RNA sequence: AUUCCGGUUGAUCCUGCCGGAGGCCACUGCUAUGGGGGUCCGACUAAGCCAUGCGAGUCAUGGGGCGCCUUGCGCGCACCGGCGGACGGCUCAGUAACACGUCGGUAACCUACCCUCGGGAGGGGGAUAACCCCGGGAAACUGGGGCUAAUCCCCCAUAGGCCUGAGGUACUGGAAGGUCCUCAGGCCGAAAGGGGCUCUGCCCGCCCGAGGAUGGGCCGGCGGCCGAUUAGGUAGUUGGUGGGGUAACGGCCCACCAAGCCGAAGAUCGGUACGGGCCAUGAGAGUGGGAGCCCGGAGAUGGACACUGAGACACGGGUCCAGGCCCUACGGGGCGCAGCAGGCGCGAAACCUCCGCAAUGCGGGCAACCGCGACGGGGGGACCCCCAGUGCCGUGGCAACGCCACGGCUUUUCCGGAGUGUAAAAAGCUCCGGGAAUAAGGGCUGGGCAAGGCCGGUGGCAGCCGCCGCGGUAAUACCGGCGGCCCGAGUGGUGGCCGCUAUUAUUGGGCCUAAAGCGUCCGUAGCCGGGCCCGUAAGUCCCUGGCGAAAUCCCACGGCUCAACCGUGGGGCUUGCU
């Protein structure tokens, strides 16, 4: 009614979790942040129920006020911060690294990885402003933000991913939206599905763009270009499932 | 508008048939039931298997093939059908073969009880080991894997040999069709 | 038992086509319960004899005049316990309340002290049967569900250390020697008894020893004990008796002043000190000597206008049929007698008493009164003066009040007189009966509320035929409506028998109603009591008032005395005007 | 008793050992927290003053109660993790009036 | 179980309605042992009135103080200041509406807390609480003087923001009144370099900009009641031009122009109603309901209006009217439980004025942690559901389905105790001890309809009777005893919905004589429409993309002894829209 919101009941929850929905009344409610609730789960949520380093929330907060869990390689201390699709959850006093990645169900989960593979972060471009300065801010699907310069402007276009050191944030290999190139899927029906880009339709008006993709096993299946998020040249290259 | 737990038995279109009443009286005196609830409630599990099955006749792939598959090892898991079953020996089963299933009849067989009525009152008073679990439900339908599993408890004095009843009970070693 | 009730202000019986006695269901089967009259503006008088209640009247009639009340009843509840099989029985008891400190104010031989024992733990409930001696634990399971089971769950477990200032203060003093420092030093175990003496003016005594006190000085010795012991609970039987304005007012002050973090349960009938003193006031209401129920919380100074209009509207009780009323209205001389009791000088300057009138006598806590009705009575002799004409037919009544008669009520009032109890007589009729003695005739006086006992006192000094009667204390530990009922029967005896009365008191609305003249009492307490001549009403009363400095304002329209607060602009007028007790 | 250890695994965010565990009290009462805890010491060669039992709950039909319990590396861990119910019922703790 | 049965006759066949028989909801009589699970319990009448207590506070790492520790370190206390209090919680009056659902849009808008990036924190000044002196007032509340600080307040400049004009065309987009670059004229106009540490570094922080996110606002298409014994309605009404206003588009408002807009495919008016997911029922088609859980909406005695704030026209804040109530020193002041408990009253019709922040979450806080009648935990209750009990075994007898006796067993339940359990407790669970003890009714008994050629009483009375009907001296039909049947911790009664009912008929009804063909014709809309060829591809069909929340439904598999319940996964559901 006279203004927002501050809770969420578990049952009204997302549909991406994995919470539990009938065993309490409430669930966190996550903090604005880098992604979408729809493509998020808050921390909490990944220190006491997905890996179990906590039966209770106050055990959770206090380990992550003392400072034992990073997402891209800083530090969150709050509970409700979201963490979301291809993020890095790092516990270096236990040695391991998990990317936030979505299940073929459509809910998200953590797939082990190491150091080398963790200190990575791709990111889908998804906007282009000119800011003052006349310099270029790529606005990216984590609510990122990048300054480049109007000399490779060019080299940098919406739909394309670019590879990012997070602790430092210094690009690295820009992988381009074109055919060919290795697309892993994030939402919709053929969720956590990969393969090679094989055609594009536009569509007039403000209808999205579609792309056709073709798997391994050479299926063919259709789907959002938005939702196509591109990982490789022609191999992932994140070590994806 | 919400969920409103309902009952999982079904009671008859009319309460006075004499057919029907004779042919339940029958089977709960052999079967040593306390409820025309339970005995009802047994039917309608064999109810819904049966319209499992027949929607399962009257429909398609894909789905409703996995449902048949899951219909046939749940019932081969239960016992009710060999594992080279099929939907027509679905409708061909019967209430009676349900109510063999239970455990008060497979203790009354077994060789445990002596009477339907006794194995109730084991069961119920806690004599009857299934898988090493006490069960105290007589109404308990037990899996084929689990039937030669089942035993007194390890705390019961009907599993000391000496005991007075069980010395009857074995002093008549009987089973078969229970 | 509910019925019908009509407001006559929205009452139209013109512009209504009589709805109410039309669509009445007794009028229809031929009864009466509702019907017209000229007692009233041509209006209809509902007859609660015989309305069922059913509320018919009540939505037939378009100007919604008529309304459903509830009359009590001796019938429904969850009886907590029963003294005798036919005596009198108790219905609920109030929460004790963590933090807040709570009044009871009821009605003489309802049940407060009653109450107070089963929260204290001095007697079991024993909810049905007087017998079946079975307490503690049944009690405990059949509390089963409630918040007061929690309350008695601990006390019970004796995991809260209550005290108890009870109703006798000369049962509690028997029980105690020595003087009131070592007294105090003895039962103190918070360290207070400097505050304790600030507060309660007791200063002065101080040294004196316990035996030879005065009625409130004793109270206060009392009171401060209670106050200085530890507790969790803190339970006050009346202890405003014997107490002048300044001295009740001081105590109250200290009470809520000292307990601030305990539960606090008081018992009063002073309307003023329960204005102050009292968070909260339940209210006990019934049939004397029959049935007591307990009414909500009421905050102070609602649950006194509820107490005094009847009506309570939680309940939706009728409690009374009428309001409380606040009323407005020689044979022997001496010398100026002077006494000493070791200490404590005394003089008196003489009067004259003519005739069959009225003599009240004002004063502080400590100077004289009860030395000087000693002295009438002839008890004590005086140091110079004398009564003249001594050696006539006497009575008397002291403030030493406390069940020791081991008889029943009969008895008493037989070898106390035959006019006590001979419905023959006027005094019958006028006294025993409005005193509600008839009801208390086969009880045996050991179990009695102080107000019956007080009653019972009053109504042997005044069957006893004489020509010099003599009353200390009468009002003590009675409520306002039978205060003015044994006020008019004193004065209705007093002047058949054309004979001189001396009532002492420290409540000036008794001097006011019936006193046709008044003595004061002036000086030092405890060391100097100097009286006077007998002055007129207003006078003393603004001369005893003077002294203390404290002033009364009463409505108007009802008469409710109430005190101002010191220094208030009503205060500054009436003092400077002179005009104490208006 | 007989203790039967099932799961053992370190927590080093809050640097403990977590031990679920089973207790087959065939013939006898669940035992109590005392007993369960010396013969848990025992079995694993633990510090007492650290041990704290979370819970050990009977089932039906059973006679082998299942167990948690958590091994702190530090007092000060425990009592600065673990709650003070848990810390009385264990006995750590005499409640603090 | 895709069902029938009884009733119109002297008998028959029909039509047709009534009734039985089934399930669910609510009240209710008699009766009642236990456990577990759950989205149950003042919704139906009074969105009627309310006694009392509690339901939103937190920060001492923002600031100055007051006190206690002999002081230090430290502890406490309020006050100023921040943040929050606009969520949560309750109820369904109003509302037939873009309120709701769903698809979409906002290039026509706002967004504190949060994230990222990029930058900045310069120079001054001031007051006032707390405290001290004195108070006033019945209270509610409140005055004067003195003193002081700040992450309080003000100012200045620099950044920045907004408008307009000109032109360049670097960005994104499906599309530029957008962004960006240069230049002009202007108006508005920040900031706390504050605090803490292991202090030369770190932490928590302040301001601006760009974006995002979160939460909303607004628009649109489609979609979902009744009434014609409501037929014309609308006058800023429909549109336009120009403006104002708004966060923003907009007749939202205004001035001026025109005559439009809606409507018989039913406008307008009236009636009823929160909407949906869902629920009940039924073979299904369908009929009905839309309290409880989620989502949305609205409201906080009725009505109207504002302040502050990112956000309110604000349930536990403000102002007025109406209406009612409370205290009062009669001068004045205060309240509206549709929050939890609890009461009054209304009614046929619904609990304890309990325990705790231990979980889940929210707010505050660097944090530890604190608070939360949310939530959780209990208790009360024939709310729903699952699992059970009221004994079992032998021999012997009986008026042998069952009972009685004689012996033996067990102890789920009952009693007592110990451990675990729990925030604490209780329950439960494991164990010990004692003992068949501690535990069955309600209805019916002529036919429908299972069950009495029994007995006693009454005697057209009393009474029963869902319908048929029984009863007037032999009553299987009333009352009772004995017996028996049905269900059974439940069984009956009343009302309501579905079904029965092909008595609303699309599936799937009938209209000579039973209810029913306009008196007959003509014709408008509407509906139905001959054959071939060509085209289109709107309906239609197929395939595929995106959506149609979760819970609920089906299935399997797992965990509480199984189950109910819960979880994993598969499928379905949402009228669908695209
Ligand atoms: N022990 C008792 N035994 C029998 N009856 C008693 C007993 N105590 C009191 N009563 C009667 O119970 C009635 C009320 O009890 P009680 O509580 O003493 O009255 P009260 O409220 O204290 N009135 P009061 O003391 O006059 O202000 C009295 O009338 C007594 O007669
Ligand atoms: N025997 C005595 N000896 C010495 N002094 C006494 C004695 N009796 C009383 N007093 C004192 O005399 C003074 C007044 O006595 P008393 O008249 O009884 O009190 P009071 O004025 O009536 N006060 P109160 O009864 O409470 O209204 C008190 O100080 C007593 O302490
Ligand atoms: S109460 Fe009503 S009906 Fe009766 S006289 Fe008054 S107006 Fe008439
Ligand atoms: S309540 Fe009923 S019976 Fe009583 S007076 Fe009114 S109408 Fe008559
Ligand atoms: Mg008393
Ligand atoms: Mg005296
Ligand atoms: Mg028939
Ligand atoms: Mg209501
Ligand atoms: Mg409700
Ligand atoms: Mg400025
Ligand atoms: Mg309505
Ligand atoms: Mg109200
Ligand atoms: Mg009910
Ligand atoms: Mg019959
Ligand atoms: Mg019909
Ligand atoms: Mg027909
Ligand atoms: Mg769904």
């Amino acid at each position: 009614r006279k203004g927002a919101k501050r809770h969420l009941k578990r049952l009204a929850a997302p549909d991406q979790w994995y919470i539990s929905r009938k065993r309490y009344k409430w669930a966190v409610r996550p903090r604005p942040g880098p992604h979408s609730m729809k493509t998020s789960i808050p921390l909490l949520y990944i220190v006491r129920d997905y890996l179990g380093y906590a039966k209770t929330a106050r055990e959770a907060r206090k380990i992550l006020n003392e400072g034992r869990i990073l997402v891209d390689g800083r530090v969150r201390r709050d509970y409700k911060f979201p963490v979301g699709i291809m993020d890095v959850v790092s516990i270096p006093e236990t040695g391991e690294h998990y990317r936030v990645l979505p299940n073929r169900i459509g809910k998200l989960v953590l797939h082990p990885i190491s150091e080398k593979e963790a200190n990575i972060k791709p990111l889908r471009i998804s906007n282009k402003r000119m800011v003052k300065g006349a310099k270029v801010q790529l606005n990216l699907h984590d609510g990122s933000n990048h300054l480049v310069t109007v000399d490779d402007k060019d080299n940098y276009r919406t739909a394309y991913t670019v590879l990012m050191k997070v602790p430092d944030r210094e690009v690295i290999e820009i992988l381009p939206f074109d055919v060919g190139a290795y697309v892993f899927v994030t939402r919709g029906k053929n969720v956590a599905r990969k393969g090679k880009i094989v055609e594009v339709r536009r569509f007039p008006m403000g209808w999205p763009d579609v792309v056709t993709i073709e798997d391994e096993n050479g299926e063919l299946f259709d789907t959002l270009k938005e939702y196509a998020f591109v990982v490789g040249k022609e191999k992932p290259e994140i070590s994806l499932p | 508008d919400p969920k409103r737990q309902r009952k999982k038995y079904e009671t008859p279109s009319h309460p006075w048939i004499k057919e029907r009443l004779d042919r339940e009286r029958v089977i709960m005196r052999k079967y040593a039931l306390k409820n025309k609830k339970e005995l009802w409630r047994h039917e309608t599990q064999l109810k819904e298997f049966r319209r499992r099955a027949r929607r399962l006749l009257a429909a398609r792939g894909k789905q409703a093939e996995v449902e048949r598959v899951q219909l046939l090892q749940r019932l081969n898991r239960l016992g009710l059908l060999p594992a080279d079953a099929v939907l027509d020996d679905v409708l061909s089963l019967t209430v009676e073969d349900v109510l063999d299933r239970r455990l008060q009849t497979i203790v009354y067989k077994k060789g445990l009880a002596r009477t339907p009525r006794q194995a109730r009152q084991l069961i119920v008073h806690g004599h009857i080991e299934v898988n090493g679990q006490i069960i105290r439900s007589p109404g308990y339908l037990v899996l084929k894997a689990e039937e030669d599993t089942i035993t007194y408890s390890k705390t019961s004095p009907f599993a000391r040999e000496s005991h007075p009843e069980r010395m009857v009970i074995e002093q008549a070693k009987q089973g078969g069709e229970a | 038992m509910r019925v019908a009730v009509i407001n006559y202000d929205f009452c139209k019986p013109d512009k209504c086509n009589l709805e109410c006695i039309n669509f009445c269901p007794v009028d229809r089967s031929g009864g009466k319960a509702i019907e017209l009259s000229e007692i009233v503006k041509g209006k209809p008088v509902i007859y609660e004899e015989t309305c069922i209640g059913c509320g018919i009247c009540v939505k037939k009639c378009p100007y919604e005049a008529i309304s459903i009340v509830n009359l009590p009843d001796e019938l429904e509840g969850e009886v907590i316990h029963r003294y005798k099989v036919n005596g009198f029985k108790l219905f609920g008891l109030p929460t004790p309340k963590n933090n807040t400190i709570l009044g009871v104010l009821g009605k003489n031989g309802v049940g407060k002290t009653t109450v107070l024992k089963i929260l204290a733990g001095e007697i079991i409930p024993n909810f049905g049967d007087p017998n079946s001696k079975v307490g503690k634990d049944e009690v405990l399971k059949r509390f089963r569900g409630k918040e007061i089971y929690n309350y008695f769950k601990e006390l019970y477990s004796n995991e809260l250390k209550i005290v108890h200032k009870i109703q006798y203060v000369e049962y509690a003093s028997k029980f105690l020697k020595g003087t009131v420092n070592e007294i105090l030093t003895k039962i103190d175990e918070r360290g207070k008894k400097d505050e304790v003496k600030e507060l309660l003016n007791m200063t002065n005594l101080w040294n004196k020893d316990a035996n030879i006190l005065s009625g409130g000085g004793l109270q206060r010795l009392l009171v401060a004990a209670s106050l200085l012991r530890e507790a969790d609970v803190y339970i006050f039987d009346a202890p405003s008796s014997y107490l002048d304005v300044r001295e009740r007012m001081n105590m109250a002050k200290a009470i809520r002043e000292l307990l601030k973090n305990k539960y606090v349960i008081v018992v009063d009938h002073d309307l003023i000190v329960l204005d102050y003193l009292t968070d909260l006031i339940h209210i006990i209401y019934g049939e004397s000597s029959v049935y007591g129920r307990v009414s909500k919380s009421y905050a102070a100074r609602v649950g006194i206008n509820n107490f005094l209009k009847g009506y309570l509207p939680a309940e939706n009780m009728k409690i009374r049929p009428d309001e409380i009323k606040f009323m407005l209205k020689t044979k022997m001389k001496w010398t100026k007698i002077i006494k000493k009791l070791g200490d404590f000088q005394l003089v008196v300057d003489n009067g004259e008493a003519k005739e069959g009138e009225i003599i009240g006598i004002l004063g502080p806590n400590g100077i004289g009164k009860t030395t000087f009705a000693r002295i009438l009575v002839g008890e004590i002799t005086a140091d110079e003066g004398s009564v003249t004409p001594e050696k006539q037919i006497l009575s008397y009544k002291p403030q030493r009040i406390f069940p020791n008669y081991d008889g029943t009520v009969q008895q008493y009032l037989e070898n106390a007189s035959k006019d006590a109890l001979s419905t023959s007589s006027w005094f019958f009729e006028e006294v025993t009966k409005r005193l509600n003695l008839h009801r208390l005739l086969e009880s045996n006086v050991n179990d009695l509320s102080g107000g019956e006992l007080q009653k019972l006192y009053i109504a042997a000094t005044l069957a006893k035929e004489a020509d010099l009667y003599v009353l200390d204390a009468p009002s003590s530990y009675l409520d306002v409506e039978e205060r003015y009922i044994v006020a008019k029967a004193i004065k209705r005896v007093t002047r058949e028998r054309k004979a001189v009365t001396f009532i002492i008191d420290h409540d000036l609305s008794i001097h006011d109603y019936i006193a046709d003249r008044i003595i004061v009492f002036k000086g030092e307490p405890e060391k100097a009591g100097l009286a006077t001549s007998p002055v007129t009403l207003k006078t003393g009363m603004n001369e005893f008032l003077r002294e203390l400095e404290v002033t009364f304002r009463r409505d108007a329209e009802t008469g409710r005395p109430r005190v101002n607060k010191i220094g208030s602009y009503l205060d500054r007028v009436q003092k400077e005007r002179g005009d104490y007790y208006s | 008793m007989e203790i039967k250890v099932r799961e053992m695994k370190e927590n080093r965010l809050l640097g403990r050992k977590e031990i679920y565990f089973d207790v087959i009290h065939e013939g006898e009462a669940t035992p109590s927290r005392a007993d369960v805890k010396g013969k848990l010491v025992a079995m694993l060669d633990l510090n007492p003053e650290t041990v704290v039992i979370q819970y050990i709950r009977s089932y039906f039909g059973s006679r082998v109660s299942r167990g948690y319990a958590k091994a702190y590396e530090s007092k000060e861990r425990m009592l600065y993790i673990e709650p003070e119910y848990v810390l009385v019922r264990d006995g750590i703790i005499k409640k603090e009036e």
